[PDB]
RNA sequence: AUAUAACGGAAGGUACGCCGGGGAAGGUCAGAUAAUAUUGGGAGUUCUAAUCCUCGGAUUGUAUCACUCCGGCUCAUUACUCCCUUGUUAUUGAACAAGAU
RNA sequence: UUCGUUGACUGUGUUUACCACGGGGAAUUAGAACAGAAUAUCAAGAAAAA
RNA sequence: GUUACUAAACAGGCCAGGCCGACAAGAAAAAAAAAAAAAAAAAAA
């Protein structure tokens, strides 16, 4: 037979309860639309003239300095791209096909019933893995709370990240059993 | 690429105009023996099947025969219980629209008797089926035997050389000339 | 057909070979504007199209229509 | 039991489409003249059809597209046709000119020609055009009499009646 | 090898194809690598070469020979490239030759010949031996054209499901100077020139997708409109 | 659908003249 | 498991206005054809499932994740992508003012934004992700480092650290990795596109020749055999001459007769443009 | 707003009938079909042609089926070696007799 | 952008493609003018020495 | 200069006569990405 992808409620019980709980839904919505101050009447102000003047000054300074700083990186990147394209053009026609395939290349999938190995990104090369301990030790209290909440919502979104790896067969069911289910 | 037994084209059950039979683009050439239509006509499926059965029976199980054309073109006829003018009639038979010069059947076995040019081809099955086809026919045999490989030419040259030698000896023996 | 490559060489800047239409185009100036008349091979033949283009060039030269308008 | 089609006699379609060009090359036209009649309805297996109706023409210089996709003129001029090799379609253009005698020596300007792009089509229209509006030209035997009368009065009026007086021609440059 | 010298006379300045035909000749046009030259060739002489088999129609050797036509003081070395001949009768209507020049590729379908079928073990055992490819495409650049390729079947034994003689076997027949070769598109190891198999044992295959039903072709050379219907089984 | 003009002739070249068949200017 | 006999998903039903039932609205012409205008499908008639946790709650979770990461990270990623696609050659440094003399712009994004009068509010609106495809794309490449780490971080639980503290030299690392890791070949789609197509690298003319050493002459010589010069030219440059016979049949002659001379359609379609790589000058 | 979708906008019988006007057993065609042979097949102890049945194609032909004002009696005319009668001694699966083509 | 808006306007001018006529109505022009009201979109921003 | 109109037969068949005050008119603007992977939300603006 032929199977179709599916995710049954039992294997994702956590997120369903998370989204069906009223209080958790309210908290998630407040996080999304934070702050929750009113914006309808004319008398609704969440700041003050002086406060937002100081904020504007700081923001302008930050943007000016960031643009002054990153411009050298941008120029270097432009030169590097020029060199890369020049090299690709210099390559012979035999090697052209391989030289344009991007890291994640893989031959097309066959539904049967220069590519030596699959692409795998070393997890030790991820920025947050390389510098996780230093950044964590340098975080603030609010940033730590933010990291905690980000973790918890990531887990809620993906309760089965490891389960899919372990038992991928649980997420594929036949057409004659999948198409016959109401929404 | 290997040998295969291709399935026959199917019968098209779609009403179509009587039309005309277009001419052949050119000569149709196939090695072996061929029975080739000489005038245009439409040959019925029953006629083609009868010819195939007769050819198989005559040639034997060990020999293979290829039916080159197939009856796929529908032809209609009215039932006797219908009045005139009430549309086209129901499909009645299927035909192959054979033009002149189209091969009906052929056997791809090449003649083995290259060194026996006086033994002209065996057209027994073709003769058996020809008087029953609604088309005049011609029997052909092409084996890719070219005159450059003819053995009769060598035979003739040898005979001529032998004759010349014989006359030379006779003249020398009688001794009437230097 | 078989043709020498020198056929497509033009002897004057105002005579051009246009290969999309396979025609000899002759440029000239009329009524303070630039125009081009084509001479097709499909019309005149291989050699005659070029010959007629050259004759038209000479005619325009006599008429004085090869001169650049000035404002 | 034969099902007689609805379009059998006497209830067949009275008026046929008549899809295609309605003005030939070198013909003189003015704004509003329908150069090509076309329809919006399209067949369900067009790419397999062979009749010339199904394959529409394309507007070019001084030509508009109508609601039903008719190609209509937008300026006083003479019709020209072009063949687009890239798209393999026919393109209808109008070279702007004032009314005057159509001479044998000027017929080459309205030949159907092959182009690869609409930019080249515009270039060819400029090159074959007779003159520009801002400079004009010396008209060769231009008409001098009033136009033909309205159709509802007479369908068979006479062109350039010598008995009628000369009237100024002040509409064919627009 | 198979080159033929022939004598021709002019196709004059107001005669037509039909006139030359009724005069007992065949009209021919030699072209490519020079001017287009018209001529007429005695029909008996030309049809002897075209239909050189007593019971056979147009011979594959005709479009593969090197003709050496002689007209006036000129000699045209060419090959027949277009032949209009009667479908039924052994009649030549019109011929178009293309010149052959040493140095430029000529695409010639050189025929194959099996004269030694009586020495074939498979044939003697009662199995069917077939010459699958009447001609082999070749690119010829030499001053001469290769003669027909002799396919030797004296060592062709039968083993199920079939035995085949392929192009790599014949590869040794090409000229030693490299003036001719098989078409590069040919896969010599899998292109089969001859088969030996048993009747009635072949596996079933579907009709090729490139099949065009000859019963639904109009007089213009186009498919009938019914061929595009959704219900057209072929 | 298009009617294609006949090019080769069967007999003599066609010639058109004004009026019905009669004795006329020669 | 990973290997499975996958079923081809049924096509999604594109809606239609309840009109024009007797006409073929699915011609294969390209928007916006002057003579073959395409019928629009109103967004209110496209069939869409009712909103549940599978399509709504997931969007809410991804939106909360984006809120935690900060819309500034998304804005920066979009800006970096847009500037990279347009600054692939050395530019002169650009200041945003005629007299600043000290301030630098930070990319040709400045030139593009000035030329298009792009909406400062519009960039924020885009970064706030009001659309289903935008949220779906953030769920897949939402990571700040995506140009170098692709979708590998799509499920990482410490991913927000990149958004919070990936700046300066680390941003430069991300860009330099992405430039080498990105695709540079021909894109093959039949769907409409309206933006500047991504670059496709030009291909060099000559191929590489294999050479092996020969001690008989103490020199390197080509591996391939000699062949006639005409055959070499045919193999290298192509068929030669303006006309040649078609390719010889590679299959055994069919036993049945078929009208192979007949073209596929009475009126062939127009020629297709060459979408492949161009040559190098 | 309105009915015109018959979309330039719905009772029947007459063999009691009447008036005006106009007329379908042929002539023609040849699908089945008839005659003659012929091809393939099946019968005939054995045997394709003593003889019988059937199929396809061919030529010829119109018994049956698909342009007027039934049957019998009386009188008939013409074609077909045709139902009996002829070819001693065609062929025969012809002893003879009675028969068959 | 998650962007406006209601020209899906009020009138003067008998000229125009098609053509039995009618329904300029398989669905033609800026009749390029004129008298009102409305909606959207401006342009410019040049010059960085030794 | 210039080749285009054109479905007659109780011929071989088609018909749903309808939608929209606007993500359906619509200024400006924007708009659909090879292979593979992740996700199993029918998703370009
Ligand atoms: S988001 Fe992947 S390493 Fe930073």
């Amino acid at each position: 037979t032929r199977y179709l992808p599916f995710v049954p409620t039992s294997l994702v019980h956590e997120t369903t309860s998370f989204l069906h709980d009223a209080t958790k839904l309210r908290a998630l919505l407040a996080l999304i639309f934070s702050p929750c101050k009113p914006e309808a009447s004319v008398a609704d102000e969440l700041a003050s003239p002086a406060a937002r003047l100081e904020f504007q000054q700081e923001k302008e300074r930050y943007h000016a300095i960031r643009d002054q700083h990153t411009d050298c990186y941008r120029r270097h990147e432009s030169a590097a791209a020029a060199s890369m394209w020049r090299a690709i053009e210099a390559l012979p026609s035999d090697l052209y096909e391989e030289a344009v395939q991007s890291v994640t290349f893989a031959p097309p999938y066959e539904n049967e019933p220069f590519y030596h190995e699959r692409f795998a990104f070393p997890r030790a090369l991820m920025f947050h893995e390389m510098y996780g301990e230093q950044i964590f030790q340098s975080l603030s209290q609010l940033e730590r709370r933010k990291l905690q909440v980000f973790m918890n919502l990531m887990h809620v979104r993906y309760p089965h990240a490891e389960l899919k790896r372990d038992k991928p067969a649980l997420f594929w069911l036949p057409e004659r059993q999948v198409l016959s289910r109401q929404r | 690429m290997p040998p295969f037994r291709f399935k026959a084209p199917q019968e098209v059950r779609i009403k179509v105009p009587i039309g005309r039979i277009p001419p052949a683009v050119g000569p149709e050439i196939r090695l072996g023996k061929s029975i080739v239509a000489v005038a245009p006509h439409r040959v019925t499926a029953e006629q083609l099947e009868d010819a195939r059965r007769v050819l198989r029976r005559v040639l034997g199980r060990s020999k293979e025969v290829h039916q080159n054309v197939h009856a796929t073109y529908a032809v209609t006829r009215k039932p006797e219980g219908t009045k005139m003018g009430q549309g086209k009639g129901s499909i009645d038979r299927f035909v192959a629209r054979v033009p002149a010069g189209r091969i009906l059947f052929h056997i791809p076995q090449i003649n083995p008797f290259h060194p026996f040019p006086e033994v002209e081809p065996n057209f027994a099955a073709f003769k058996a089926i020809a008087p029953r086809l609604p088309v005049p026919v011609v029997f052909r045999e092409q084996n890719n035997f070219f005159q450059m490989h003819s053995v009769k030419d060598l035979i003739r040259k040898r005979q001529a050389e032998e004759r010349e030698n014989r006359e030379k000896t006779a003249r020398d023996k009688l001794g009437g000339f230097h | 057909v078989s043709i020498h490559p020198s056929y497509f060489e033009s002897p004057h800047p105002f005579v051009i070979w246009e290969p999309l239409n396979e025609a000899w185009e002759v440029y000239f100036y009329e009524n303070l504007k630039k125009s081009a008349k084509p001479f097709p091979v499909k019309k005149f033949g291989i050699a005659r199209a070029k010959r007629e283009a050259l004759l038209f060039l000479e005619q325009m030269k006599l008429e004085g229509k090869l001169e650049k308008p000035t404002f | 039991s034969y099902r007689r089609p609805s379009r059998a006699s006497p209830t067949g379609q009275a008026r046929k489409p008549h899809v295609g060009v309605r003005r030939l090359a070198a013909e003189y036209v003015w704004p509003g003249v329908v150069l090509v009649k076309q329809r919006k309805v399209i067949a369900f297996n067009v790419e397999t059809k062979r009749r010339n109706r199904h394959f529409k023409l394309y507007p070019g210089e001084n030509v508009k597209v109508s609601k039903v996709t008719n190609l209509v003129a937008l300026c006083h001029g003479r019709v020209k046709f072009t063949h687009d090799v890239s798209r393999d379609v026919l393109v209808v253009n109008v070279l702007p000119e004032r009314r005057e005698e159509l001479l044998r020596e000027d017929l080459w300007r309205y030949r159907t020609e092959h182009v690869r792009s609409m930019e080249e089509n515009r270039h060819i229209c400029f090159l074959r055009r007779k003159a520009v509006r801002m400079f004009g030209k010396e008209l060769v035997n231009p008409p001098t009499k009033p136009p033909l009368r309205p159709f509802y009065f007479t369908k068979y009026d006479s062109w350039e009646n010598p008995a009628l007086p000369d009237v100024p021609q002040l509409d064919d440059d627009m | 090898s198979s080159a033929v010298d022939v004598a021709c006379k002019p196709w004059k300045r107001f005669v037509r194809k039909e006139d030359i035909q009724r005069a007992g000749y065949v009209p021919c046009i030699v072209e490519k690598y020079g001017i287009e030259r018209r001529l007429a060739i005695h029909r008996d002489t030309l049809e002897a070469l075209a239909f050189d088999e007593q019971h056979g129609h147009l011979s594959y050797l005709f479009q593969a020979r090197l003709f050496r036509l002689r007209i006036g003081n000129w000699i045209e070395e060419c090959i027949p490239t277009f032949v209009q001949a009667d479908p039924v009768a052994r009649r030549l209507y019109f011929v178009k030759f293309e010149r052959h020049v040493a140095g430029k590729i000529s695409e010639v379908d050189i025929p194959t010949t099996m004269v030694g079928l009586l020495a074939c073990p498979a044939y003697q055992r009662g199995y069917h031996v077939e010459l699958v490819m009447p001609t082999i495409r070749c690119q010829c650049v030499g001053a001469e054209i290769p003669p027909p390729f002799f396919v030797d079947v004296s060592r062709l034994h039968y083993s199920p499901p079939y035995t085949a003689i392929t192009l790599q076997d014949l590869q040794h027949l090409l000229p030693a100077d490299g003036s001719a070769r098989f078409h590069p598109s040919y896969d010599a190891a899998t292109q089969e020139v001859a088969w030996a198999y048993e009747v009635g044992s072949l596996p079933d295959a579907p009709l090729p997708a490139d099949y065009v039903d000859p019963n639904f072709v109009d007089r213009k050379g186009q498919k009938m409109d019914v061929c595009f219907r959704n219900h057209f089984p072929n | 659908l298009q009617i294609y003009p006949q090019r080769r002739v069967i007999g003599h070249r066609i010639e058109i003249f004004r009026g019905k068949h009669r004795r006329r200017r020669m | 498991p990973f290997k499975i006999f996958k079923a081809s998903p049924p096509p999604a039903p594109t809606g239609r206005k309840p009109t024009g039932y007797r006409g073929n609205h699915w011609h294969k012409k390209v928007l916006y054809d002057p003579v073959y205008p395409t019928t629009k499908v109103p967004a209110a008639l496209v069939p869409r499932y009712p909103i549940d946790w599978r399509n709504g709650g997931r969007a809410l979770l991804i939106a909360a994740l984006s809120k935690l990461e900060g819309a500034s990270a998304l804005q920066r990623r979009i800006f970096l992508r847009e500037n990279s696609r347009e600054s692939q050659v050395p530019q002169t440094p650009l200041s945003p003012f005629q007299t600043g003399s000290s301030a630098s712009g930070g990319g040709a994004y400045l030139v593009s934004s000035l030329g298009r009068k792009r909406s400062y509010v519009g960039r924020i609106a885009v970064s706030l992700m009001p659309r289903h495809r935008q949220i779906a794309d953030y769920q897949r490449v939402g990571g700040f480092c995506s140009p170098r780490c692709f979708s590998e971080c799509s499920k990482e639980l410490r991913r927000c650290l990149c958004a919070w503290r990936c700046t300066g030299f680390h941003e430069h690392v991300v860009q330099m990795d992405g430039m080498l890791g990105e695709y540079k070949g021909e894109v093959k789609t039949e769907k409409p596109l309206f933006s500047v197509l991504r670059r496709q690298a030009r291909r060099n003319a000559d191929p590489s020749e294999g050479v092996a050493f020969c001690a008989e002459s103490a020199k390197f010589k080509s591996v391939r055999r000699a062949q006639h010069p005409a055959f070499e030219a045919f193999d290298r440059q192509g068929p030669d001459g303006p006309s040649q016979k078609p390719a010889p049949r590679k299959e055994p002659p069919l036993p049945f007769y078929s009208a192979s001379h007949v073209p596929n359609v009475p009126r062939p379609p127009p020629p297709q443009p060459y979408t492949g790589p161009l040559k190098v000058r």
